[PDB]
């Protein structure tokens, strides 16, 4: 390879513990600018109910409650470039608990694929694909 | 608030070609042997384990993958298993399974012509070992590129692995006399 392997799992766990504590901060303590951290092709399947567009998102994340975030777990892996061509990814994977104003406490899981965007200053990564799933979604 | 919705697959080709791989993939999981994955895992494939933070998952801990905590560079790289030799010796290394494939809760998330990210939610029981019979919940994200077969291999691979809850549990082993 042209570049270390070790380079891209270090590069990926750095981007993904960042990117995890402004995500979640920002969905709790600044919502409306919770859209700005995904591309403008984005995808959200929530709870098996599919989001799309930049704009869509934003609507999504201001109609939903106000949240409280507790993050456990996080995982995450350089994506092969098979998959994604002349495209820096990475695959994170988050377990916690959130509590959304006016229901109980409740487990989830989240994924997402962050992609890398070069830039005048420092790289900047942003959800190109997100998933996000309740453990007790069916009740 | 919108209703939580079961599995979503975009389309009906899709929903397919996902549900077949992992009819495929888990009856070689479950099997005993678990080699036959080499031909469903890309060379240079990745794959992580993960459990919950806060009836042992013991057998699971030691590769336990949890960069929020393990913040150590050279720890988190070891256990990131990379290549498809590496993956599959470690994913034969676990605990024997039984997945209720037919319960899964399938959430394709990305699509490309060359990605398909999808996560996998269910439980499987251990059919071994000292937990033999315990019923375990999981998250299993896959991202696979088209192999040349109309098939797909596995690049990335990320498990999570919990103990069902009481109500899972419950709900996964009723089986009441039917009623009106």
């Amino acid at each position: 390879a042209s570049v270390d392997f070790k380079t891209y799992v270090d590069q990926a766990c750095r981007a993904a513990e960042e990117f995890v504590n402004v995500y979640y901060t920002t969905m709790d303590k600044r919502r409306r600018l919770l859209s700005r951290l995904y591309m403008g092709t984005a995808t959200l399947v929530w709870n098996g109910n599919a989001v799309s567009g930049q704009e869509s998102l934003s609507e999504f994340f201001e109609m939903l409650p106000s949240s409280e975030f507790q993050i456990s777990v996080v995982d995450c892996q350089p994506v092969h470039d098979e998959a994604t061509p002349s495209q820096t990814t990475v695959l994170v994977v988050i377990c916690g608990s959130v509590k959304f104003e006016g229901n109980k406490q409740r487990d989830f899981n989240q994924n997402f694929i962050l992609t890398a965007q070069a830039s005048p200053s420092n790289t900047v990564w942003k959800i190109a694909s997100d998933c996000f799933r309740f453990q007790d979604w069916a009740s | 608030a919108p209703p939580c919705k079961g599995s979503y697959f975009g389309t009906e080709n899709l929903k397919s070609l996902v549900l077949h791989f992992l009819q495929q993939y888990y009856a070689i999981y479950d099997s005993g042997d678990r080699q036959g994955l080499l031909d469903a895992y890309h060379d240079g494939a990745c794959c992580s384990l993960s459990i919950p933070f806060i009836s042992s998952l013991a057998e699971y801990f030691k590769d336990s993958r949890n960069v929020k905590k393990l913040k150590d560079p050279t720890l988190r790289f070891r256990l990131l298993k990379h290549t498809r030799l590496n993956v599959v010796a470690f994913l034969n290394e676990l605990p024997k399974t039984q997945h209720d494939v037919n319960s899964f809760v399938v959430d394709i998330s990305a699509q490309t012509s060359t990605l398909l990210c999808f996560s996998v939610n269910g439980v499987f029981k251990e059919v071994d070992g000292k937990s033999r019979d315990s019923l375990r919940a999981f998250t299993r994200t896959f991202i696979a590129v088209p192999a040349s077969n109309s098939g797909l291999c596995i690049v990335n691979d990320e498990l999570f692995v919990r103990n069902a809850s009481s109500e899972e549990i419950q709900r996964a082993f009723a089986m009441p006399a039917p009623t009106p």
